[PDB]
């Protein structure tokens, strides 16, 4: 059992092949990832919005 | 970039050259100009003017069979 | 008169760094806007379509929309008709000509709403203040005709009356329209008919907080690896004998 | 209107000749001219969108 | 010391056109880089004397030309040298590639390189330039064109009302044209100097293609004074438009405003677009007469691979020398058919030009060189 | 980062939220007699009737 | 062989950034270089998007930048990138120019003074940016500093009249500005790269004055890296303004359009221009103001003429090292004052300001120097 | 432009250097970090600082006074 | 523009004055007419485009600024439209 970082090492960040694939594969899943945290966390600090406001006009 | 000194070698070659201010800027300009180039343009007509004059000849014929497609279409429509 | 005062830190809902508007308060202010301010102030630049994502809702803007009646385009002859109302255009209300600003109010120009709240030091609060403000002038003191008392004003000699207690309505599902009430939702819309950008504009703000939170050690860290070969670098003078 | 080979319509950017039902018959232009949505709401009317 | 020589700035001065050697033996026809140069200041500085009086904006751009060619104070001869300026730079563009298949000067890859981006650029200014005028022409030649990135699979569409700002040709249109016909020529500007950086590696290419190292002289003065003389007949030319015939080259219906619902039976674009237009629509398809239209430019990136001769000029080389002159005349009809409205001659035979061209260039030019190696015994 | 800029950068081109207008139009038919064509502007581009 | 030096493009890059020998010593007031840069890009690349929107005509003008703030897709963020970028472009300026002091960087002198001209060119610059959006201060601004030409001798009103392309400022006045505001960072652009070419010449100097080339190191790592960290932190400021306080720095009153009928007793140029108003109208007079509005800025061509010092840092010099944050300060103060109405404390204090200014700089600092040289038995 | 190699003249010394992956990049970041800081801060206050209070002290008594001048103004005026 | 070419300064001034154009708005915002100055156009015949089209049966009798430069043949095509008029042959039809 080695370690998280070595084991990181030998099989994607040695080659710069490898070594860029994983950062494109990697930023892809953190702008999702990021962007639900983010506007969540702008959301719970407010709550003035017009999400919460849409539930009074599903009519017209 | 290349400057004069390291260009390339040269043997045995002199060259006499004469100050401007010694010298007509228009030794014999036309008893010797004309001649020359009369024989620059015979030198070369025969490759440059067939290909202008095949355009020439297919630009008046093509405007030609223009007019005459249209404008002489009628023609005739006798009935 | 070569005097004045400034305006105090009234709390707005939007003070705080990462501080959204309140949509709700945004909402009844444009009303404010409508049944008082917009027969005397030009809003030239905000439009119903504007209000879509913010405040009100599709439908909803469309009938506000065709609440008036616009001079639409020519027709076959030259015409200039009068239609019930887009979503396209703008408020472009009360005069035609500058001057018949001037005719109506005596002699003085309400300028353009739009503007407002970065056009004037101290921004909503200033407006907030000089509408809730509304004071009588004490003595020396003087007026020409109603160049009505404000101190929060340069000079204290405005034109402008006071229309703010003409407790008007339409504050959906309950909403006593006092002064104070009706002077903040004013207000917070004049905020948003400014800077409609403000909130995503904060929650990019929170995105370039989060997001040089995680870079700026990152790339010191890295500038650190490179410089770290220099920085514990040893040297030895060995010189003969 | 009313010109090119089909009784319809001639494009002269690169001659493209459409008949009077807008169909593409002669030039470089790939596809029939568009047929917006419409309906007649009487017999003088027509609304087109 | 000689300063000249020593100081950081005069260094590239001297290595411009001072001591820089050159071959005793270029003719006229090495001019037109001087000219492209005078060329490009000349259409920047006029160009920006318009730029403080036009506007953008639809509704007062034609007319703000008028303003400039009626009341500013001599607006008329920097708005016609600068519209006479740009066909001028255009035919100096095309005698410079002239020249230069001729004589073989495509051998210096990265220069010939820098000249196909320079001339995609300044095409790419010229087009934006003429949609400024908002007029007939402007309007849709800024459409009949733009739309081909339309034939683009799967995206044509998005690209093109991206370029648009809208779905049509409007507001969006003409405000970013103008910005972009702004920029453009510094950055040319600068791709030039680039140019001229990988020409100074090698030296200037000469009527022979033999080799001037043996015989070079100083650009001082040889080349300085016989690129003033140049730039003066160059100036002769210019003014005799501008001051004797301010639009004979120039489609007369410019002039009258836009209007997206006329179109004018007729429509192509400037002259030196002409034999690209021809071949473009001698082509029964979206996709192909783009697809064409591109290949008729973004050839001569090709003629260096298709090099065949063991000779580099042309200037000892009658059978190719026929099939240049073949190829000029030949671009010369497709000018002259672009020219013509798409009816019955002039559509086979601007479609028989077409296949000529890139016959020509892709299997004649390079048959003819290596029957002439054959024949010298090479 | 680098997406965000460039991508808000790009769609400050692809049309502005104000081009977005045009929806619906009613054509008097009895007006346009047989065998004219009638062009009227409709989302800023010409429709023939 | 390693292309990456023998190829005629990449040896300027190799020249710039990568092989470039630099001291192991450079501080943090060395990045304002990079940061400079940096500004001017994105300075010129935001400026350019906002030219696809803008117009000009002073009916539209301001009407155009509401469109973008409001309609234009993301056009805020866009538009405010520009008008913060302006106030970073001279807060680095500013620190760019005071590194230099300090330190004796002005010893070289082609360097140096192709700075000074990088300075007033930006300032011209800027100063057309802002009458742009055709605002009161846009006017005003736009008028009250122009006139100043007109405090010349016998000339003075010709001048500020052509310039102008009337009697006032209007219709001819913003055009021409918005052009000469679009030319100008492509000049400077190329400007700067003569200041970074004769600063190759010498290598940079450093925090001690002494000479590095005992201890150089490859530009590659080193200050790529440490170019980049600090390029992030002027993005960390930019984008603080932008997005959190976008006009701090912003006169609130270049909205609400013109009105050559008005004129709001307050006014001020943009903050960066505050040292230089308290100069001028500290000066009861049209010539005397102007004429040393004007010596406050050329007078940094004149500081190497009265170097005095033996040693080239300040790093070792306490007495000057004094009277330099005494510049600074009293800067801060001509900046202060200038931001006052023209009324009591305000006026004698902001007078006491400016002959500070010009007595320290021309009298103190050399006189400090001196000393020190006599103290050190130099 | 100079290049390594023509920069200048190094007779006898020896630099020992380590890899960057051998070594950490924060070595003693507050323990020996702070106590610099507060060393070149103390080694520097007194030629940065007394230019800028005089600036403070110039500052608030200037504004103190333009107020006190207008406002403070009347004052007296007794009749 | 008359001016320097044809007329002079004060019949320039007098020709200007046999027209009344709508002038700038006043106090009450009004706009009044006036006699003529010099600086002005000669905007003209229609207000609307289309009211062009309502007089002249759908037609629009464009601008003349334009003219000898907007039509192939310049001057001679104008000159021989105007003087040309002649009368339809047989086939032929018309409208109106
Ligand atoms: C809640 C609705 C209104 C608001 C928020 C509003 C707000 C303002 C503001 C902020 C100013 C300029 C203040 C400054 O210069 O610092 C102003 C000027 C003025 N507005 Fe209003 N107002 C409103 C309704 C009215 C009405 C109903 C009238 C008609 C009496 C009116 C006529 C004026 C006039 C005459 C001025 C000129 C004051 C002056 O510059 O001397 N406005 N208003
Ligand atoms: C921005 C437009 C251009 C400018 C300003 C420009 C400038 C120049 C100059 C000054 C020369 C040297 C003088 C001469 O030989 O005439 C030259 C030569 C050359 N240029 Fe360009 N040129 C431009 C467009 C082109 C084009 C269109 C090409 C070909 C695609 C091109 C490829 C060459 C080549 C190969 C040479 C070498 C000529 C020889 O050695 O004989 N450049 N150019
Ligand atoms: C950056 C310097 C340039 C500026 C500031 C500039 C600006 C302008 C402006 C404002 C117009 C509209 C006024 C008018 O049409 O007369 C225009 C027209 C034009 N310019 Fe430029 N341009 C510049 C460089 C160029 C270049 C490099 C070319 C390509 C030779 C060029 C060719 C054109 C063309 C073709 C037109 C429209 C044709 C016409 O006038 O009928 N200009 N330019
Ligand atoms: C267009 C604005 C400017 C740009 C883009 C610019 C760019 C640069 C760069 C990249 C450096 C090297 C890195 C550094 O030392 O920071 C530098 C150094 C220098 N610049 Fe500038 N600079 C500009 C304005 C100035 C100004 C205002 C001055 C002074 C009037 C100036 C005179 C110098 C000097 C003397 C140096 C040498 C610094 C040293 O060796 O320590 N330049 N500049
Ligand atoms: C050549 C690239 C540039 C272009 C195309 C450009 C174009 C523009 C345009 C169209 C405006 C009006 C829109 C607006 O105000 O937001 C503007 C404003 C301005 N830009 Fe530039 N400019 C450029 C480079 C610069 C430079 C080098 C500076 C100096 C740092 C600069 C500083 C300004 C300023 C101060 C304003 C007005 C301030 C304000 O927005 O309130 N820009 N620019
Ligand atoms: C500002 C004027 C100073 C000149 C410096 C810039 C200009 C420049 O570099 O000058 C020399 C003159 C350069 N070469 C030649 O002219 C040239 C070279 C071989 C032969 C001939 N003639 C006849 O055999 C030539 O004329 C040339 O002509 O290139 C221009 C395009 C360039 O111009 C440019 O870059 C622009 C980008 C400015
Ligand atoms: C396009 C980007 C490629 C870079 C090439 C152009 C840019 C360029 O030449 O790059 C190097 C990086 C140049 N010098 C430095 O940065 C620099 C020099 C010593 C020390 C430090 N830092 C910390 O000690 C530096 O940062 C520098 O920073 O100058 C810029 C003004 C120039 O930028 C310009 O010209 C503009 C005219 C483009």
């Amino acid at each position: 059992a080695p370690t998280l970082t070595a084991r990181l090492y030998s099989l994607l960040f040695r080659r710069t092949s490898t070594f860029a694939l994983t950062i494109v594969v990697g930023a892809l899943f953190f702008e999702r990832a990021f962007d639900q945290g983010a506007d969540a966390i702008y959301e719970h600090i407010n709550e003035g919005k017009l999400w919460k406001h849409i539930k009074h006009k599903y009519e017209n | 970039g290349r400057q004069f000194g390291h260009l390339t070698r040269v043997r045995h070659v002199i060259t006499y050259s004469l100050s401007p201010f010694e010298q007509r800027a228009f030794p014999h300009y036309f008893s010797k100009g004309i001649p020359n180039v009369l024989r620059r343009t015979r030198a070369c007509i025969l490759r440059v003017a067939p290909p202008f004059v095949a355009f020439y000849l297919v630009y008046t014929w093509g405007t030609q069979e223009f007019e005459k497609s249209k404008r002489k279409n009628p023609a005739a429509y006798e009935n | 008169s070569d005097l004045e005062l400034h305006p105090p830190s009234y709390p707005w809902s939007h003070r705080g760094l990462l501080s959204s508007l309140d949509h709700t308060s945004i909402r009844r202010g444009f009303q404010v806007y409508k049944q008082v301010c917009s027969s005397c102030h030009s809003m030239d630049y905000v439009a119903y379509r504007h209000l879509v994502g913010v405040c009100y809702t599709e439908d909803e803007a469309k009938a506000l929309a065709e609440e008036v009646e616009v001079q639409d385009g020519p027709n076959e002859d030259g015409e200039m008709f009068m239609r019930p109302g887009k979503l396209s255009d703008y408020f472009p209300k009360p005069y035609p000509n500058p001057e018949a600003a001037r005719a109506a109010n005596n002699g003085a120009l309400p300028p353009d709403l739009s503007y407002i709240v970065r056009a004037r030091h101290g921004g909503e609060d200033y407006v907030f203040s000089l509408l809730t403000g509304y004071c009588e002038p004490p003595t020396g003191v003087s007026l020409r005709e109603g160049l009505y008392f404000n101190p929060y004003f340069p000079g204290q000699a405005i034109g402008m009356a006071p229309p703010i207690y003409n407790e008007v309505l339409e504050f959906d599902d309950g909403t006593p329209a006092t002064m104070s009430q009706v002077a903040k939702d004013v207000c917070t819309f004049l905020r948003w008919a400014a800077e409609p950008e403000h909130d995503h504009r904060k929650r990019m703000g929170l995105k370039m907080l989060l997001m040089m939170g995680l870079l700026l050690p990152l790339v010191y860290a890295m500038k650190r690896h490179k410089w770290s070969v220099l920085k514990s670098r040893k040297l030895a003078y060995r010189p003969p004998k | 209107a009313n010109a090119g080979d089909f009784g319809g319509y001639y494009c002269p950017c690169h001659g493209s000749h459409y008949d009077a039902s807008g169909r593409i018959r002669k030039g470089p232009a790939p596809l029939n001219l568009e047929v917006p949505s419409y309906e007649f709401t009487s017999d003088d009317m027509v609304i087109v969108g | 010391t000689n300063i000249r020589k020593s100081h950081p700035l005069m260094k590239i001065v001297n290595n411009a056109f001072i001591d820089l050697p050159a071959p005793s033996n270029i003719s006229s026809w090495w001019n037109f880089g001087s000219l492209l140069g005078i060329c490009l200041i000349l259409q920047i500085l006029t160009g920006l004397f318009l730029a403080m009086h036009y506007t953008s904006d639809t509704t007062t751009a034609f007319s703000s030309v008028t303003h400039i060619c009626r009341d500013v104070n001599y607006g008329w001869i920097i708005r016609y040298m600068h519209a006479n300026g740009a066909s001028m730079f255009f035919i100096c563009l095309y005698m410079h590639v002239g020249r230069g298949l001729y004589y073989g000067s495509y051998t210096f890859l990265e220069t010939w390189n820098i000249g196909v981006i320079l001339l995609l650029t300044v095409m790419a200014t010229a087009f934006m330039g003429y949609v400024l005028p908002w007029g007939q022409m402007s309007f849709w030649g800024a459409t009949v064109i733009t739309n081909l990135l339309s034939a683009i699979p799967y995206i044509g569409t998005n690209l093109v009302e991206w370029i648009w700002g809208g779905f049509s040709v409007d507001k969006a249109t003409l405000t970013r044209f103008f910005a972009f016909h702004f920029i453009l020529p510094f950055i040319i500007m600068a791709i030039a100097m680039v140019h001229l950086l990988f020409l100074h590696e090698t030296g200037s290419n000469n009527p022979t293609g033999i080799s001037s190292d043996v015989d070079k002289i100083p650009f001082h003065p040889y080349y300085t004074i016989k690129d003033i003389l140049g730039a003066l007949l160059l100036i002769l030319a210019l003014m005799l438009l501008v001051l004797f015939a301010p639009d004979l080259l120039g489609d007369p219906d410019n002039y009258t405003p836009a209007n997206p619902l006329n179109t004018p039976p007729h429509i192509k674009p400037e002259w030196y677009f002409l034999f690209a237009y021809a071949i473009l629509r001698s082509i029964p398809n979206k996709l192909g007469g783009v697809l064409a239209l591109a290949f008729s430019i973004l050839i001569l990136a090709l003629i260096p691979l298709l090099h065949t001769s063991k000779q580099r000029s042309m200037m000892f080389r009658p059978l190719s020398q026929c099939l240049f002159w073949a190829l000029v005349a030949d671009l010369l009809t497709l000018t002259w058919i672009g020219g013509q409205p798409v009816e019955h001659p002039y559509i086979t035979i601007g479609q028989l030009a077409s296949v000529l061209y890139f016959l020509l260039i892709l299997v004649l030019m390079p048959t003819a060189g290596t029957i002439e190696n054959k024949l010298l015994k090479w | 980062a680098a997406k965000n800029v460039v991508s808000q950068f790009v769609s400050s081109m692809s049309a502005s939220a104000d081009v977005l207008a045009m929806s619906k139009i009613e054509i008097k038919l009895s007006d346009i007699p047989e065998g004219k064509n009638m062009a009227f502007k409709w989302r800023g581009k010409p429709l023939f009737v």
